[PDB]
RNA sequence: GGUGAAAAGAACCCCGGGAGGGGAGUGAAAUAGAGCCUGAAACCGUGGGCUUACAAGCAGUCACGGCCCCAAGGGGUUGUGG
RNA sequence: GCGUUCCCGAUGCCGAUGAAGGCCGACCCGCGAGGGCGGCUGGAGGUAAGGGAAGUGCGAAUGCCGGCAUGAGUAACGAUAA
């Protein structure tokens, strides 16, 4: 018996092409330029998923700094103050307190420079 | 009020009545309520009061519909002569409805 | 690529065409071309240990019997090989047709009778074999045959 | 889950006169201001720092020797011309640039950075004929 | 209501006719004819000609009424190329392809308030 | 078939971009005092001819 | 190589020199209309939504924001930042 | 492990209340290869569980056959006897 390609290949191709929808030239039109583009896209996303975790760290840290430097002191001092005070709190993430409810943050600052006074 | 709960190794600002996902909890039934760790006050007329891991007795009560959900992503790794797709990760989620501070 | 109808002339200079290097168009990169590891005529038979054949035939009947599906008949009121007749007979025999039957007898006539029935697989006694035995739900043999069987193995 | 993001904010002008200052130590500040790194709304994709006007360039002090010492290569013409002009000279002739070059230099490279630099207004002061909000920072 | 025409296998090259079809897309039939009338291009002939047929059809088959109608959309599509040999130096032999057009005009009626 | 030769299939985009100037200009046209007609300016045309005009024919 | 069960293969009228098409008519079906079953892809077009003329690129990806079809969410698009 | 062709299973079963194949899908299952389910097309085939056998999976071979692009509305249109 002969088993010719038959359907198979077209289908495996459409699969890839479905994924490549939106890309520029034949990167979205060519059942292989597409596949090339897709490899990269995979790696970039993996790389970038890890990146995201850091991109935000940074926002935050800059968030915090501007805001507590606003009550006169380093992010670094602030953070050490906190550490020294004990405050699993914040999580650089949750100094959005820096923005909504400053009063909270303000107090946190005092606590921070408290354990540094 | 307010409150900064800690769960799933992550912390969130939980409000009078809401939710998002937290990560599979052994709270086997949907029809249940766990209280999670408090961590900073809230500022309203009920307080404004933080503290060293807020182990101040106070809890946040949250009930929760849910099911270890999923989603999508697809984690493809690639080199040169080496490819690996063998990751559709979805990721167990846990939905919730926070009840009171 | 040899079995193929073409010539063997080499199609291009091989060296300054600016096309790919090629021989004759028989070669299987060619379409025109010949098949690569195609099937050839071959003999799929092999000598399965006589003993195993015996064991099997025994094992097979055995099985059918440990189920209560083996029946040794004797009465064949069916004659001249007439389907009507075998039918009626199979009736007050228990064989209603809701079950595929391998009828085994040496009786040329009972063969003819039971033959054309879709739910029956008629067979001489020297024809007894496991495939057929297993194909079918119920097993029915005239002692005539049950002896030759009992004699293919004692 | 959370997030942070700001809704369009009204920009806030600002006036500074580092007439006596070391450019670059000044300029460094002027940048941080340009991108809003001082505000705790800060969002990197969006452009929302003060506007920043500066009267009295000339004036800007500069450390060691930059009498024909600090040389602005800056200009590659096109065919055989790498025009270089010593610091003295800039000040001597359109001196507002000294602080401009400085600030543009410490601004990010993209379209946005390109945009923030526009938000900087430098005049060889005093007098920034140009303000209807000037709020002096120091 | 619209009325359409289509000339199939016209045997001018698309790029070439499209050019004039672009000229009349969305004009009053009046404007359309005028334009084609004095458009210096082989394609003029053809396109105009199928314009006319469209108009006919409209009026005649779809009680549509001349005075009111314009070119709703138009467009040319490639048909199957006629492939001819064209012999070259050092006896090379290229294939020139005389292409072939499928011109389509569809009129609608304009206003009345 | 020889010396200079293009190094890349040119993208649809770039092809089309080149043709941003190829669009046709509609013929320039006018009344004609005698016919309700349309003719190019500065031409006699197949009817109207002219006032003291030469042309097909007129009564 | 292949219309259809059957030529029932489109009378007649309309534009056109014709080709071609529009009606009419046959057909269960005519984007089954005659190199006609199915009719993928490259490729060419028409319409629409988002987008674009101070911008630097393996063309993706990550985050935010805006606009466009359904509503604690999705889909399409892409301005800026990484 | 997945999937392709074929055999047993099959005098069966699914099928015009629509097979195969094609086009969608932001849904369900699977780590994945895939498998489903829904809509449209399509119009006559398909073929479980469990096994058996192979012409069994393509992106590259200046591979092969074919189709269609790019250069491009470009060079050219074959004696300057008009
Ligand atoms: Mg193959
Ligand atoms: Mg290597
Ligand atoms: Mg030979
Ligand atoms: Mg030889
Ligand atoms: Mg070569
Ligand atoms: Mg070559
Ligand atoms: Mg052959
Ligand atoms: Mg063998
Ligand atoms: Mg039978
Ligand atoms: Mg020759
Ligand atoms: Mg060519
Ligand atoms: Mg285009
Ligand atoms: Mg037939
Ligand atoms: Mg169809
Ligand atoms: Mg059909
Ligand atoms: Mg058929
Ligand atoms: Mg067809
Ligand atoms: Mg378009
Ligand atoms: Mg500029
Ligand atoms: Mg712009
Ligand atoms: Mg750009
Ligand atoms: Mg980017
Ligand atoms: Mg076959
Ligand atoms: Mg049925
Ligand atoms: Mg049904
Ligand atoms: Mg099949
Ligand atoms: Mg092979
Ligand atoms: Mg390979
Ligand atoms: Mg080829
Ligand atoms: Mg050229
Ligand atoms: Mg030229
Ligand atoms: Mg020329």
């Amino acid at each position: 018996p002969r088993a010719k390609t038959g359907v198979v290949r077209r289908r495996k191709h459409k699969k890839i092409l479905k994924l490549a929808k939106g890309y520029w030239g034949l990167r979205s039109k060519s059942f292989r330029k597409a596949r090339e583009t897709l490899f990269a896209a995979g790696n970039y996303a993996y790389a970038h998923r890890k990146r995201r975790k850091r991109d935000f760290r940074r926002l935050w840290i800059v968030r915090i700094n501007a805001a507590c430097r606003q009550h006169g002191l380093n992010y670094s001092t602030f953070i050490h103050g906190l550490k020294k005070a004990g405050i699993e709190v914040d999580r650089k993430n949750l100094a959005d307190l820096a923005v909504r409810e400053p009063q909270v943050f303000a107090e946190l600052v005092e606590r921070a420079k408290a354990a540094q006074g | 009020m307010f409150a900064i709960v800690k769960t799933g190794g992550k912390q969130y600002r939980v409000e009078p009545g809401l939710k998002l996902r937290v990560e599979k909890l052994d709270a086997e039934p949907g029809a249940t309520v766990e209280l999670p760790v408090l961590l900073l006050g809230g500022e309203k007329t009920v307080v404004g009061t933080p503290v060293v891991e807020g182990a101040s007795v106070v809890a946040e009560v949250l009930g929760h519909g849910r099911g270890k959900k999923i989603l999508v992503s697809k984690f493809k790794a690639k080199v040169q002569y080496r490819r690996k797709k063998g990751h559709r990760q979805p990721y167990t989620e846990l939905l919730i409805k926070e009840i009171r501070g | 690529r040899g079995e193929v109808a073409y010539s063997g002339r080499k199609i291009w200079p091989q060296k300054h065409t600016g096309r790919a290097r090629h021989g004759d168009i028989g070669a299987p990169i060619f379409v025109g071309g010949g098949v690569v590891f195609g099937p050839k005529p071959r003999d799929y038979s092999y000598t399965l240990p006589k003993k195993v054949r015996k064991k099997g035939l025994a094992m097979a009947v055995a099985d059918r019997a440990r189920e209560g599906k083996l029946l040794l008949v004797e009465a064949f009121a069916g004659v001249n090989g007439k389907t009507k007749e075998f039918l009626a007979w199979a009736k007050e025999a228990g064989l209603d047709g809701s079950e595929s039957v391998l009828l085994v007898t040496g009786n040329e006539l009972v063969r003819r009778a039971a033959r054309n029935l879709p739910w029956v697989v008629t067979l001489a006694p020297e024809g007894l074999n496991v495939y057929d035995i297993v194909r079918t739900e119920r097993l029915v043999m005239d002692l005539d045959a049950w002896e030759v069987f009992q004699n293919r193995i004692g | 889950m959370k997030t942070y993001v700001p809704k369009q904010v009204e920009p806030r002008w600002v006036l500074i006169d580092a007439e006596g200052k070391t450019l670059g130590r000044l300029a460094t500040k002027i940048a941080t201001l340009l991108r809003g790194k001082h505000r705790p709304d800060w969002t990197p994709n969006v452009a929302m720092g003060d506007f920043v006007v500066v009267v009295n360039a000339d004036k800007i002090r500069v450390t060691g020797k930059k009498l024909e010492q600090k040389i602005y290569t800056r200009y590659s013409g096109y065919p055989g011309g790498l025009k270089k002009i010593p610091l003295e000279k800039m000040l001597a002739t359109h001196p507002e640039r000294v602080l401009e070059h400085a600030v543009k230099g410490m601004l990010p490279k993209g379209p946005l950075g390109r945009r923030l630099f526009k938000r900087l207004k430098v005049y060889a002061g005093p007098d920034h004929p140009h303000q209807a909000q000037r709020p002096e920072k120091l | 209501m619209e009325a359409k025409a289509i000339a199939r296998y016209v045997r001018i090259s698309p790029r070439k006719v499209r050019l004039v079809v672009d000229l009349i897309r969305g004009k009053s039939l009046e404007e359309a004819r005028n334009i084609l009338r004095y458009t210096n291009k082989r394609g003029a002939y053809f396109v105009a000609k199928v314009l006319e047929s469209a108009a006919a059809n409209a009026v005649n088959n779809h009680d549509m009424l001349e005075d009111r109608l314009y070119v709703k959309a138009a467009y040319v599509d490639e048909g199957p190329a006629l492939k001819r040999v064209l012999p070259r130096a050092r006896g090379r032999a290229d294939i020139i392809k005389k292409r072939t057009s499928h011109i389509t005009v569809i009129l609608g009626e304009k206003h009345g308030k | 078939a020889k010396h200079p030769v293009p190094k890349k299939k040119t993208s649809k985009a770039r092809r089309d971009a080149r043709r941003s100037h190829h669009a046709l200009t509609p013929p320039t046209l006018v009344p004609c005092p005698e016919c309700k007609a349309m003719k190019p300016p500065h031409t006699v045309c197949p009817e109207c001819g002219y006032y003291a005009g030469r042309k097909v024919l007129e009564v």
